[PDB]
């Protein structure tokens, strides 16, 4: 029950790319990292939890040991997809020439085929894009490109798909899956075994499974078993036998064609790999078992490979493997140091160990004696300690002679030492062997040069500890042993290696076992501090290394404290001047112990040695006496920096023990703060530290002062004088300054402020100064690297200042002027690190790594009350950046283009984890720095950038960075989204890349993490595309489209398994392929349509209405961004169907899916002012400094909804935490606050957003609504937009802040849909309800047609307008109706006239008052008015609407242009008088003497009017005398025609001109003109009989009428000759024309 | 068929926005049906009065 299903995934999926296999690479990888998202990932969780993995990773041979299994090949490869046959035949060639099983070589095949595409990206540049490359480069100057020997692309690709290309790309797969399966288990057993605490819990559940599963250790019992744990070491053994053998035989089987120089090179170094990861392995598994001993025959066997091997030395003699040489031999020769233990040899021998068979001390002599003859120095270790052994076992016999006698008899040496000692010389002479174990420290130490990782490291280091360990007595104290031990346990580390990290309590053991064994702490520590000060190197390292190896082991935490406070014993070299001072006490003549009678005051409160001291003279003197050496050694730096020679004290500090002193304090400062601020520690401790250091000085100079006058001494001269010695005291201080930085900044930087290492405008800088083409050895790249991180450590701390007192002795200005001289001189650095020559590139990459993170700091908080503190220095940096010249750009973009290319250049490789890290953390530096300039130069607006181009040209080595490192591709595609979207608001990419280029890295890219399945990753991805989309990139998205369309289509296949942060970025991308692709999409939105809208159908129908009730209540967020997203998607689709016509039943599908949206959609109920209001005040009451808006972001990067979004969350937590319970007790306090409070705002985002794709949405659903049927829907439909309107439009309590965009649309839409509606005549009678509200609304606002809200006024009368306009189409009668309308009209019309009326005495302004005029005559005309005309009239008469509309007709004129005003106000006038009483009022009130005494009659009187007439003037005219006029005249006449009679004869007979010129062209709007002025004189003729004074002359010639309409009667042709109608003619405007002129005909008859 | 008859009648513009100008074809559909009402609404009455008298 143990399958490959698991371990390898099916021949089909393993070809689509559906899934991939988790090759030994990715697991080597995820282990060596320990990465938590990838270890507990589904798919490679599940692969390590396999009971098939178990057995095979038991068992190392069965992965690539070959065995007869063609029947499971066969059934594997048979009945699947066309390329099968392909990997077939290349799978059977592989595993018959390398001999080999056929499953193995398969599974290599697919991965080959797998990583096709990395491969291709991988291999070195083609000739476009070398040329881009240079183009990127520039003229003006190293940069140590690649031969120009390299073929075109296309020749490469040709080469590429080749069959000999495609076999060695095969064998190095297998090559390099032996090197990452070895690798995998390695670092699986050190993750079982030597684990950090505080593990992440899945993570802890894993180990713990994988332990019970495949070890049977079961953490659960009191003693797990460990047999299958330490099983592991004899296998591997074999297997490192097994690869010893290989490296030195090729394959038989395979072709010399294959067989070429790099290929062997790749043999040799893929067997020493394995062996030095199954070395690592065995080392672990015989490291758990300390105190025990091993079996004797596995010993003898492992020494007699060793004998036959030289310990590894046969396949170690070449030199191109030297770094894989240094590994192994420490290793090895650790490995036998550890197999011997000679701690419990020695220790059973004087009280089954291999002793007992002398077969094995046969064995074991032999081999030692033979690795000694040859004369190779690693094994120098081995025989010293076989030779301890030896001579111990020599003195058990010789005291027995008055199983290991066999032993010593067969070797003759019962009675000689010398072959012995001979072996224990050589190793000691010269100290080689503590040269070489120095060495082997180094290589396994804690450091970043190290080979193997820490924790190998320190066991590694422990055997060599016991060896030192019981040689220390037999050899005395010497220079070689103290500093191999000083050598093993510092393993060359820096003050920057000091950290607080919590590791595994077994890592440690090498550290506290100088407190807690005898031997050493006896021997070694406290001899050491017997010889300080006059041994300075062996205390101060000691210390040093002791400060920082017990930050956290609080047993230990204070004997660094007390040795430094209360150390017994002193020595010192004796002066002259003190020989008056003592008296010999002639008790023993060797002891030469004597007392001190005199006070001798060193340096001559001071420092004496107070009188009657007791002391030796060992060769020196030695006194042991109590004291605080910390104050002593404070004083001592004291007097060297400031030149006081003191012939009556003691000898003064060299530069070296200047330099350690320095290094020491400043170490021990560090780490005591750092154990300080932990939780219980001594919050006082460094005060204290600094304090003692500052002791018997001078009254007000501290320790901290004595650094200062020490580098301002030192600086005096320039950089290049000054010798290594003083640079390192220089980047000792440095590192002391960093130290105290954190518990004084306020001293820090009151003294960087005149510092002259920083540039000042008194002198240039002595730091900027030295930059050039000096080497950056060690002396100098110390100092440098110092420096750049105590700026960095500067930045940091006054990016975190948001305030006896830390901060004392500086100001605003301070700061701001250091921090524009530090970005200074990073940038100088910056610069000058492109000609330096370092010692190496890891130098380099550090350096750089530190200065980029510095820079990126200060463009970070560039990003306002406290940016000021900093703003000039980031200024500084983004317009070096930004806009800098040519070479400027040239000179400062060459170091990221060195950063790539040794970024894709540099070989992948298994072990030196540190220099990896490293270099892969520059390159993220580098990448988010280019990031971030790019998102500040789109902000910002500077269009003209030169990074564009730069980055744009070296693509090139962005899309391939990937292919070299997966870490890379997050951070790679972040920059180049942000590269194509500042470029988007065109710029080529392919024309960059190459179409192989371009293809490979798609398809890189396409299956986003696929192994791990990752959300990171995947947003990142996903996020990248939707803007590759948005920015308009044409042709790479075009390509790019054609299998991640199905890709897409199947992630969304079942959305409610998969996550929501997942979902919201894959479906923005799907609907930016569709706005902006459409016709590419919708295709395939057809194919996968039924499986799509299935799956919409169901997230939108979810409809959660009170997300924050449901457990999902802090991811209502997503939950409503994505139903955004859906309806977006939805929208257009369903909108281009309307365009296709096949939309009727797909619209009346979709409609039953919308209730989430109904609910809550258009509206944005749900904000809940309260809690930001209490948040605000809490903020406010707590801080009177800062306030709450100035955390507001500045939208600098593209604001993304999440944890943190309209507060910047990742600044308060630094900013904000300096002040206690800020975080509280149990998650209670101020930063739930902000997180609670910025998603509520983040869903009230998604809110605004959602209100934007519904107002898209619901229009084409509506317009597909339009037929007859289903009418019920459609009611609905308008119904619920009415309601959502209603509850909307009031109590909305925003922020005024984007709610502007929120105020118009609303009413848009709703007068949008409601005229929609009125167009289908399908609205019903009872809209009063809606009606009552509206009015409201339109009262709500305080300022009518006021500028800030006009548009917002015109729209809500506008939309009482169409109300009133479907009102009055019903029938209330066969609360009342009348009454509303009434009351609402009357108040609105009124108030509107007079007011507009008022500010247009003197456009906007008449537009709406023909609206106005426009709602009077819709509400006249409502059925349910006729029958209160009184109270119309009534409130038409308690405000003069009359007088000021008869006022403002006859606004301006000149007295013998056009009259709009005019036009308006007699139009209003004549729709008051629709009805007879407003008319009669009119009449009574000689409105017909008003307009006549005004000019615009004089305008209207002369004969240039025309109804289509020359000047806008004349036709105006026309128009308004005819509307106003002749109409109303009828209205007018209606009441009481007998009396005003002669009023409209007069006003008729005034103007004559018109009445003639009329009838003489109707000899089109003249129809009703002559209409009006038939029935009108043939009603007068009428009513002429009574009266003649009245009427006294008709004046009109109606006898031309009667004849002129009779010949256009009958001409169907005829009759639309001279027809022009200003409105829409749109069945014919004849039908209504000529019904017109059969009205007006007959009367006149 | 229709997908290459729709590409070959294919706007080399924003895709997205085509329903903004069918807004704004309904608020000209809008300014429509006020002129229809308001003409027609007071013909009408001058019809009524027409055959009041008539």
């Amino acid at each position: 029950t143990l399958t490959d299903r698991t371990y390898l995934p099916p021949l089909e999926d393993c070809l689509t790319g559906r899934t991939v296999i988790l090759s030994w690479r990715l697991v080597a990888s995820a282990l060596e990292d320990a990465d938590l998202a990838r270890l507990t990932s589904p798919a490679l969780s599940t692969f390590l939890r396999d009971g098939f993995v178990h057995e095979l990773l038991k068992h190392p041979a069965r992965v690539f040991e070959p065995k007869d299994l063609k029947q499971e090949f066969e059934t594997k490869t048979s009945s699947i997809a066309p390329g099968v046959d392909t990997i077939k035949k290349d799978a059977l060639w592989l595993a018959d020439a390398v001999a080999i099983n056929q499953v193995a070589a398969l599974r290599i095949v697919l991965i080959e085929y797998q990583t096709r595409a990395h491969s291709h990206l991988v291999l070195p540049l083609s000739t476009q894009d070398v040329a881009n490359i240079q183009e990127a480069a520039g003229v003006g100057d190293l940069s140590l490109l690649n031969p120009a020997s390299a073929v075109d692309a296309e020749t490469m690709w040709c080469d590429f798909e080749t069959e000999a290309r495609r076999r060695e790309r095969i064998l190095a797969t297998y090559l390099s899956e032996r090197r990452s399966f070895t690798a995998a288990v390695d670092a699986l057993v050190t993750f079982l075994l030597h684990s950090a605490p505080g593990q992440h819990k899945d993570l802890d559940s894993l180990r713990r499974a994988l332990l019970k599963d495949a070890f049977a250790f079961d953490e659960d019992l009191d003693v797990p078993d460990r047999s299958k744990l330490l099983t592991m070491a004899p296998t591997y053994m074999n297997l490192v036998e097994d690869c010893i053998a290989r490296a030195q035989a090729l394959p038989a089987k395979l072709g010399e064609s294959f067989k070429t120089e790099a290929f062997e090179l790749d043999w040799l170094r893929t067997a020493i790999t394995e062996a030095v990861h199954s070395l690592s392995i065995a080392f672990q598994a015989l490291d758990l078992d300390t105190p025990y001993f091993a079996p004797h025959e596995l010993l003898s066997e492992w020494f007699e490979l060793m004998n036959s091997s030289l310990f590894l030395e046969s396949i170690l003699g070449f030199e191109v493997v030297a770094d894989l040489a240094m590994p192994a031999r420490s290793l090895v020769s650790a490995i036998c140091l550890k197999m011997l233990n000679i701690d419990r040899t020695i220790q059973f021998l004087h009280d089954e160990p291999y002793l007992l068979s002398s077969q094995t001390l046969n064995k074991i002599h032999t081999a030692v004696t033979n690795a000694v003859n040859s004369g190779v120095a690693a094994s120098l270790p081995v025989a010293f300690a076989w030779s301890l052994i030896v001579h111990q076992m020599h003195l058990g016999y010789q005291e027995r002679a008055e199983p290991y006698d066999d032993f010593l008899r067969e070797q003759r040496l019962d009675n000689d030492i010398a072959p012995v000692e001979q072996i224990a010389m050589l190793a000691t002479s010269r100290g080689q062997v503590y040269q070489v174990m120095s060495e082997m420290a180094l290589c396994l130490g804690t450091t970043h040069e190290a080979a193997f990782r820490p924790a190998v490291g320190a066991r590694a280091r422990l055997v060599f500890q016991d060896l030192l360990k019981r040689s220390a007595y037999l050899i005395p104290y010497q220079d070689e042993p103290v500093f191999s031990l000083l050598a093993i346990l510092a393993t060359g580390r820096q003050y920057w290696d000091v950290t607080d990290a919590l590791s595994a309590s077994s890592l440690n053991q090498v550290y506290t076992d100088m407190l807690d064994d005898e031997t050493l702490f006896t021997q070694f520590t406290m001899q050491a501090i017997n010889r300080f000060p006059y041994e300075f190197n062996p205390f101060s390292v000691l210390c040093r290394v002791l400060a920082a190896a017990l930050i956290t082991n609080k047993d230990k935490a204070d004997v660094v404290t007390g040795w430094l406070w209360r150390t017994p014993t002193l020595t010192v070299d004796w002066n002259p001047a003190w020989d008056r001072s003592y008296e010999l006490c002639f008790e023993d003549e060797n002891t030469n112990s004597f007392r001190l009678t005199r006070d001798v005051d060193l340096f001559g409160e001071r420092f004496i040695i107070p009188e009657g001291t007791l002391g030796r003279f060992v060769t020196t003197a030695r006194l042991e006496f109590e004291h605080s050496a910390l104050a002593l050694l404070g004083k001592r730096l004291e007097v060297k920096a400031a030149e006081e020679i003191c012939d009556s004290g003691m000898a003064p500090l060299d530069v070296d023990e200047q330099a350690e002193a320095v290094a020491m304090l400043a170490t021990v400062l560090r780490a005591e703060s750092l154990k300080s601020t932990a939780k219980g520690g001594d919050p006082e401790a460094p005060l204290k530290f600094l304090k003692e250091a500052s002791r018997l000085l001078p009254h007000n100079k501290d320790i901290l002062t004595v650094i200062s006058d020490t580098i301002d001494g030192l600086v005096e001269k320039e950089l290049l004088e000054l010798d290594g010695p003083q640079i390192a005291v220089l980047a000792s201080c440095l590192q002391f300054l960093h130290a105290a930085l954190a518990v004084c900044p306020g001293r820090v930087w009151a003294y960087m402020s005149r510092c002259a290492l920083i540039a000042g405008d008194a002198r240039p800088g002595r730091l900027s100064r030295i930059t050039g083409s000096l080497d950056m050895y060690a002396e100098r790249f110390d100092l440098l690297s110092s420096a750049v991180k105590l700026f960095a450590a500067l930045i940091d701390s006054a990016a975190c200042s948001a305030v006896e007192n830390p901060w004392l002795g500086t100001s605003e200005k301070i700061l701001s002027r250091v921090a524009l001289a530090i970005a200074q001189a990073a940038l100088d650095v910056y610069e000058s690190t492109t000609t330096w020559r370092f010692r190496s590139e890891l130098d380099r990459s550090i350096l750089v790594r530190d200065v980029v993170g510095l820079m990126h700091k200060l463009v970070v908080h560039a990003h306002s009350h406290l940016t000021s503190t900093l703003s000039p220095a980031a200024a500084h940096i983004i317009s070096s950046f930004l806009t800098p010249p040519p070479s400027a750009s040239s000179l400062r973009f060459q170091p990221l283009l060195g950063t790539l290319l040794v970024a894709l250049i540099t070989p992948r490789a298994t072990l030196y984890p540190g220099q990896s890290r490293i270099l892969a953390e520059r390159v993220t530096s580098v990448l988010a720095f280019c990031t971030s300039l790019l998102r500040a130069a789109d902000f910002l607006g500077q269009t003209h950038i030169p990074l564009q181009t730069h980055l744009f040209q070296s693509a090139c080595l962005l899309a391939r960075l990937p292919a070299a490192n997966a870490v890379y591709r997050a951070p790679v595609l972040e920059l180049l989204r942000a590269l194509v979207e500042v470029a988007g608001r065109p710029p080529s990419l392919l024309g960059y890349l190459g179409s192989h280029a371009a293809r490979s890295f798609i398809s890189l890219v396409e299956g986003i993490d696929k192994p791990f399945g990752r959300v990171e990753h995947a947003v990142v991805t996903w996020r990248f595309f939707a803007a590759v989309i948005r920015n308009r990139q044409q042709w790479m998205a075009g390509c790019l489209l054609t299998s991640v369309l199905a890709a897409a289509m199947e992630r969304l296949r079942e959305v409610k398994s998969l996550d929501v942060q997942e979902a919201v970025a894959v479906m923005d991308f799907v609907v930016s392929a569709q706005n902006y692709w459409p016709w590419t999409i919708f295709a395939v939105r057809k194919e996968k349509e039924v499986v799509d809208a299935l799956r919409g159908y169901v997230r939108g129908l979810k409809a959660p209405g009170m997300v924050m009730k449901t457990d999902g209540a802090a991811a209502a967020a997503f939950q409503a961004r994505i139903a955004a997203y859906v309806a977006e998607t939805f929208a257009m689709q369903l909108y281009h169907m309307r365009q296709m016509r096949q939309a009727e039943k797909f619209a009346g599908e979709l409609v039953a899916d919308l209730d989430y949206f109904l609910r809550e959609g258009v509206m944005v109920w749900g904000y809940n002012a309260s809690l930001h209001g209490n948040f605000a005040r809490n903020f406010a009451k707590r801080f009177p400094g800062v306030e709450v808006d100035d955390f507001k972001r500045t939208m600098w990067l593209p604001r993304e909804l999440g944890k943190g979004y309209y507060y910047a969350l990742e600044v308060a937590e630094q900013m904000l935490g300096f002040d206690a319970g800020w975080g509280g007790v149990k998650q209670s306090g101020f930063r739930k606050e902000m997180e609670t409070a910025n998603l509520n705002l983040s869903l009230v985002e998604a809110q605004v957003s959602l209100f934007h794709a519904w107002e898209y949405l619901l229009l084409e659903l509506t317009l597909s609504l339009l037929p007859k049927k289903e009418n019920a829907a459609f009611a609905r439909q308008v119904l619920q937009v009415v309601e959502q309107c209603l509850e909307a439009n009031q109590r909305s309590q925003p922020p005024e802040n984007i709610f502007v965009v929120l105020g118009h649309a609303r009413a848009g839409l709703a007068l949008t849909l409601l005229q929609r509606l009125a167009d289908a005549n399908q609205l019903p009678r009872d809209v009063t309800h809606l009606l009552a509200l509206v009015s409201s609304a339109i009262h709500a606002v305080e300022n009518p047609f006021g500028a800030n809200d006009l548009p917002y006024f015109r729209t809500l009368l506008k939309i009482l307008f169409v109300v009133l306009r479907a009102a009055k189409q019903g029938t209330a009668k066969p609360v009342a109706i009348t009454q509303q309308v009434l009351t609402i009209l009357d108040r609105v019309v009124a108030r509107c006239f007079r007011a507009l009326a008022a500010l247009v005495h003197e456009t906007t302004a008449p537009e709406d008052l023909a609206l106005i005029t426009a709602i009077l005559q819709a509400c006249l005309s409502v059925p349910g008015i006729e029958q209160c005309q009184v109270q119309v009239l009534n409130i038409m008469a308690a405000h003069d609407v009359f007088q000021v509309a008869v006022a403002l007709f006859s606004w301006a004129d000149r007295l013998l242009g056009d009259p709009v005003y005019g036009e308006l106000a007699l139009l209003f006038l004549l729709e008051l008088s629709a009805l007879p009483a407003l008319a009669e009022h009119l009449a009574c009130d000689g409105l017909l003497g008003h307009l006549a005494a005004a000019r615009l009659a004089g305008y209207m009187r002369r004969t240039n009017v025309g109804p289509f007439a020359e000047n806008a003037g004349a036709a105006r005219c026309y128009a308004i005398w005819a509307k106003c006029l002749l109409p109303l005249l009828l209205n007018i006449l209606a009441a009481l025609g007998s009396t005003v009679a002669p009023e409209v004869a007069w006003v008729l007979n005034q103007f004559p001109n018109l009445l003639q010129s009329s009838v003489e062209r109707i000899e089109l709007l003249e129809i009703s003109e002559i209409h009006s002025l038939a029935l009108l004189t043939r009603v007068l003729a009428a009513c002429r009989a009574q009266n003649a004074r009245d009427v006294p002359e008709v004046t009109w010639d109606g006898a031309k009428v009667l004849e002129c309409v009779e010949y256009w009667l009958r001409g169907r042709k005829v009759l639309r000759e001279r027809l022009v109608p200003l409105g829409p003619r749109e069945n014919r405007l004849e039908e209504k024309a000529v019904g017109l002129l059969v009205g007006v005909r007959e009367v006149l008859e | 068929v229709d997908v290459d008859t729709y590409l070959s009648n294919l706007q080399t513009k924003t895709t997205l926005s085509m329903i903004a100008d069918g807004l704004e074809r309904s608020a000209r559909d809008f300014d429509a049906f006020l002129e229809e009402n308001v003409t027609l609404e007071w013909e009408a009455q001058r019809k009524r009065i027409y055959q009041h008298f008539g």
